[PDB]
C-alpha cells in the first residue's frame, strides 16, 4: 500500500 | 474495480466519439481520464456521441472512457441551501462539499394530471404592478420575457428577497425556498447576484445553479434541468419552491450548438427538431400538488430575451405557449420612465383571479378596469384640455395609477402594504395631487402607515380582506394624511 | 489567522504530493496478487 | 434471405462485405478455407506490380476484373473467394479489398473465442510473472475462450499495471493513484 | 509520371477533377492538353479541382494536364493604355499585341 506509507511519511514529514 | 470502458475516436467543441461501449445508456454519465464527467446522448451503431461536461483541452484521442452506471443526476437535499454550484452540483463557492446525501435524476418525468390540484395560493413577489395586476400562483409558470436590459433579472431578485418575510417568519406552509439558474451570463454578474442574496439575508434560503458564458455548451444545456431537480426535491416533500431560470433562450442556444454537432437534422432556425420538447419537458414539471400527495409546489419563473419585441420568433413562440401567461418588459417604458417596466396591456395570467388574497383581489379589479380604460385613450393625450371632462379624469386617474406602478430596486412590499397604497390610489384620494408628486407621496404615506398603523396592517394581513372596518380605517388614516401631507 | 491556516494548508497539500514523486519490485508482485484475488 | 450475422460487427463497407462473406461461408462450412485463401490473396494483391494496377482509376472496369479472374484463378480458388473478388471489383471496392480482409481477420479472432487483452506496465516484464498473470486474468474467461496477451511497456505510468480486457478495464498504475490522492486531499 | 501531369477523371460545367498532379500547387494555373487552361483550386487527397478558363467542351475524360508552374500573371506598364483586354491581359481590341515589358501577378 504505497498510498498508506506516502500518506503516513507525509505527515511525519509536515509535521 | 473493473468498468467497462472505451476509446476517443474524435474530441473537440464538447463532442465526443467514443468508439466501443458495447453497453452504455442514452443519457448515461461516463467519465474520462481526466476526471470529467460526460453524457452520452448519440447511440450509434459504431461509436456513441457524448457531450462533456467541462472543456475539452484535458482529453486527447485513444483517452479510456469509463461507465459509471447511472443515468445523469445531481445530489438534492436542504444541504444545498445558501451555495453556488455548477450545473452538476459540484460547489463553486469554494465552501467545502455538498453535505447531501440523496440524488435525484435531471431528465425525471413531471407529474400525472391526478397529483395537480389548481393554482390557489399566492407567490408574491412584491412588486406592486405584479403582485396586483400580473399575480403569480404557487404551481403556475409564469414566464417573463424582454428585451435585452429591461429588468426581468431584477424581477427575479425582488421575488427571491421579498420571500424573507415568510421565511424567517413562523408559518412552515407559506416559506418558500428560492433556485436561481444562471445560463450564458457572465462570472461577475452572478457574483454581484449572490453578493446583492447575501447583503439581504436571501442566500439562507436560495439555491444558485451557475453555468456561465465560459461554461461549455452541454453545462449549459443541463444547468435548468439540475435546478428544476432540485426544486422537485422540495416539491415531492411538502415544502413550496421557486425556480427562475435566467434565461431559456441561452439553454436553447446551448441546445442547438451541441445538436448541430452531434449532427442531427436542424429545423426552423437551426434549432433541433425536438427543442419544444425539451422546453415543454422541463417546465411541465412546475406542479401543484394535491393533499393526498404532500401539498408541495415548484413555481416557475421562465426569463426569455427576445430581439426588438420579436416575440413571434421560434423560442419566444414555444415558450410563450407552453407558460401560463407572460410579463413582457419593454424599452420604451424603461425610457419612458416606467421601471419597472412592465406592460400591462400585453402581460396576462391565467390563473390570475385564483392567486390572490381577497384583499388584493378587491382593490386590484378595479386598478385593472381603469387602466384598461386609460390605455383605450392615452393616446389622446398632449390634447386633453379639448376633450371631454370624464375622459379627462379618465386620463388624469390613469397617469395617477401609472405613477403608482413605478417601484424601486430591491424594495419588494409587504402584501398589506400593497393593498393599502393601491387603495390610497384606487379611490380618487391622488385625483386632486399632480402626478410628479405621487412617489413622495407614495413614499411618506407609506412610512406613516407602518409607523402608527401598525394593528390595521397586522390584521390585514391576518384576514386577507379589506373589511368595511377596516375600510372605514383607511379611509380615515388617508384623508388625515392627505390633509397633513403638502 | 485562518487564511493563513489555508494557504500553509493548500501549500503543504501539494508539496508533499509533489515530494513522493521521486520515491522496488514488490508492488508489481502486489498487483498480480490483487490481480489473483479478483475473482 | 436470412443471414447469419457474426458475433462481432464491423462497419462501413469494409465491415458489409465481410458479414456478407462470413454468412455466404458459414452457409457451406468453409470459414477456416476462405479465410487462409483471403489472407494469401490479400498477399497477392498487394506485391507493387498487381497492387499498383488495382488502384489506377482509368482501367476499365471489366477488363480489370477480368484480369483479376486471370491471376486469382491460377491458385485454386474455392468459388466463394473468387465470387467476393468478383463481387469488389464488378463493385469497384478494390482498393478496399485489404481492408475487408483484415476486417474478416478479425471475425476469426472471435469465432476461436480469441480475446485479445494488453497489460500495460512501467518497465518490461518477466516471463514468470507473466504466466501466471496469463493464468490470473485468464480466470476471468468462461467456458471455451482463448487469449491473445498484447503487453506493452510506458514508464510515463511510473509504475502499477493496466489490464484492458476486451471491454473490461482495471487501472492499478500508481498514476491513477496518485490522481486520486490529488483530487482527494485536495477535496 | 503523376507527379507533374494528371489525368482527367472528370468533367462538366467547367470544373475538371483531376487524378494526379501531385506536385501541384493551390491557385496555380495549370494548361491541359486541348490548349485550354484551368486554376488548380481545390486541392483534394483524391484529386484537384481545376476551374476551366474556357469552354468544357474541348475536354475529355482521360486528356492530359500538364503543370506550368506559372500561377495567374497579367502584364502591366504604360503600354496598356487605350487597348481593351481580356481577364488575362490579351488585347480584344483588334489592335496587334502589346508592348508590355513587365507582368505582375
Ligand atoms: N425596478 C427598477 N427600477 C429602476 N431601475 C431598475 C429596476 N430594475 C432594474 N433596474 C435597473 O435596470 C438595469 C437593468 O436591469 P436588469 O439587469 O434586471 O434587466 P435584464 O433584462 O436582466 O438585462 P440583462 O439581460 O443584461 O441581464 C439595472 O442596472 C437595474 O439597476
Ligand atoms: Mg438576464
Amino acid at each position: 500500500q504505497k498510498l498508506f506509507v506516502d500518506k503516513i511519511r507525509e505527515y511525519k514529514s509536515k509535521r | 474495480d473493473l468498468e467497462e470502458t472505451g476509446r476517443v475516436l474524435s474530441i473537440g467543441d464538447g463532442i465526443a466519439r467514443v468508439h466501443g461501449l458495447r453497453n452504455v445508456q442514452a443519457e448515461e454519465m461516463v467519465e474520462f481520464s481526466s476526471g470529467l464527467k460526460g453524457m452520452s446522448l448519440n447511440l450509434e451503431p459504431d461509436n456513441v456521441g457524448v457531450v462533456v461536461f467541462g472543456n475539452d483541452k484535458l482529453i486527447k484521442e485513444g483517452d479510456i472512457v469509463k461507465r459509471t452506471g447511472a443515468i445523469v443526476d445531481v445530489p438534492v437535499g436542504e444541504e444545498l441551501l445558501g451555495r453556488v454550484v455548477d450545473a452538476l452540483g459540484n460547489a463553486i463557492d469554494g465552501k467545502g462539499p455538498i453535505g447531501s446525501k440523496t440524488r435525484r435524476r435531471v431528465g425525471l418525468k413531471a407529474p400525472g394530471i391526478i397529483p395537480r390540484i389548481s393554482v390557489r395560493e399566492p407567490m408574491q413577489t412584491g412588486i406592486k404592478a405584479v403582485d396586483s395586476l400580473v399575480p403569480i400562483g404557487r404551481g403556475q409558470r409564469e414566464l417573463i420575457i424582454g428585451d435585452r436590459q429591461t429588468g426581468k433579472t431584477s424581477i427575479a431578485i425582488d421575488t427571491i428577497i421579498n420571500q424573507k418575510r415568510f421565511n424567517d417568519g413562523s408559518d412552515e406552509k407559506k416559506k418558500l425556498y428560492c433556485i436561481y439558474v444562471a445560463i450564458g451570463q457572465k462570472r461577475s454578474t452572478v457574483a454581484q447576484l449572490v453578493k446583492r442574496l447575501t447583503d439581504a439575508d436571501a442566500m439562507k434560503y436560495t439555491i444558485v445553479v451557475s453555468a456561465t458564458a465560459s461554461d461549455a455548451a452541454p453545462l449549459q444545456y443541463l444547468a435548468p434541468y439540475s435546478g428544476c431537480s432540485m426544486g422537485e426535491y422540495f416539491r415531492d416533500n411538502g415544502k413550496h419552491a421557486l425556480i427562475i431560470y435566467d434565461d431559456l433562450s441561452k439553454q436553447a442556444v446551448a441546445y442547438r450548438q451541441m445538436s448541430l454537432l452531434l449532427r442531427r437534422p436542424p429545423g426552423r432556425e437551426a434549432y433541433p427538431g425536438d427543442v419544444f420538447y425539451l422546453h415543454s419537458r422541463l417546465l411541465e414539471r412546475a406542479a401543484k400538488m394535491n393533499d393526498a400527495f404532500g401539498g408541495g409546489s415548484l413555481t416557475a419563473l421562465p426569463v426569455i430575451e427576445t430581439q426588438a419585441g420579436d416575440v413571434s420568433a421560434y423560442i419566444p413562440t414555444n415558450v410563450i405557449s407552453i407558460t401560463d401567461g407572460q410579463i413582457f418588459l419593454e424599452t420604451e417604458l424603461f425610457y419612458k420612465g416606467i421601471r419597472p417596466a412592465i406592460n400591462v396591456g400585453l402581460s396576462v395570467s391565467r390563473v390570475g383571479s385564483a392567486a390572490q388574497t381577497r384583499a388584493m383581489k378587491q382593490v386590484a379589479g378595479t386598478m385593472k378596469l381603469e387602466l384598461a380604460q386609460y390605455r383605450e385613450v392615452a393616446a389622446f393625450a398632449q390634447f386633453g384640455s379639448d376633450l371631454d371632462a370624464a375622459t379627462q379624469q379618465l386620463l388624469s386617474r390613469g397617469v395617477r395609477l401609472t405613477e403608482l406602478l413605478k417601484q424601486g430596486q430591491y424594495s419588494p412590499m409587504a402584501i398589506e402594504e400593497q393593498v393599502a397604497v393601491i387603495y390610497a390610489g384606487v379611490r380618487g384620494y391622488l385625483d386632486k395631487l399632480e402626478p410628479s408628486k405621487i412617489t413622495k407621496f407614495e413614499n411618506a404615506f407609506l412610512s406613516h402607515v407602518v409607523s402608527q398603523h401598525q394593528a390595521l396592517l397586522g390584521t390585514i394581513r391576518a384576514d386577507g380582506k379589506i373589511s368595511e372596518q377596516s375600510d372605514a380605517k383607511l379611509k380615515e388614516i388617508v384623508t388625515n394624511f392627505l390633509a397633513g401631507f403638502e | 489567522q485562518n487564511m493563513m491556516r489555508r494557504k500553509e494548508q493548500e501549500h503543504m497539500i501539494n508539496w508533499v504530493e509533489k515530494h513522493v514523486v521521486q520515491s522496488t519490485i514488490a508492488k508489481c508482485i502486489a498487483d498480480l496478487k490483487l490481480l489473483a484475488k479478483k475473482a | 434471405a436470412k443471414l447469419v450475422r457474426p458475433p462481432v460487427q464491423v462497419y462501413g463497407i469494409e465491415g458489409r462485405y465481410a458479414t456478407a462473406l462470413y454468412s455466404a461461408a458459414s452457409k457451406q462450412n468453409k470459414l477456416e478455407q476462405v479465410e487462409k485463401e483471403l489472407l494469401r490473396v490479400a498477399q497477392i494483391l498487394k506485391e507493387p506490380k498487381v497492387a499498383a494496377s488495382v488502384l489506377n482509376p482509368y482501367v476499365k472496369r471489366s477488363i480489370k476484373v477480368k484480369s483479376l479472374n486471370d491471376i486469382t484463378a491460377k491458385e485454386r480458388f474455392s468459388p466463394l473467394t473468387t465470387n467476393l473478388i468478383n463481387l469488389l471489383a464488378e463493385n469497384g471496392r478494390l482498393s478496399n479489398t485489404q481492408g475487408v480482409v483484415s476486417a474478416f481477420s478479425t471475425m476469426m479472432s472471435v469465432h476461436r473465442g480469441e480475446v485479445p487483452c494488453t497489460v500495460t506496465s512501467a518497465s518490461p516484464l518477466e516471463e514468470a510473472t507473466l504466466s501466471e498473470l496469463k493464468t490470473v486474468l485468464k480466470s476471468f474467461l468462461s467456458q471455451g475462450q482463448v487469449l491473445k496477451l498484447e503487453a506493452k511497456t510506458d514508464p510515463s505510468i511510473l509504475g502499477g499495471m493496466i489490464v484492458r480486457i476486451g471491454e473490461k478495464y482495471v487501472d492499478m498504475s500508481v498514476k491513477t493513484k496518485i490522481q486520486k490522492l490529488g483530487r482527494a486531499m485536495r477535496e
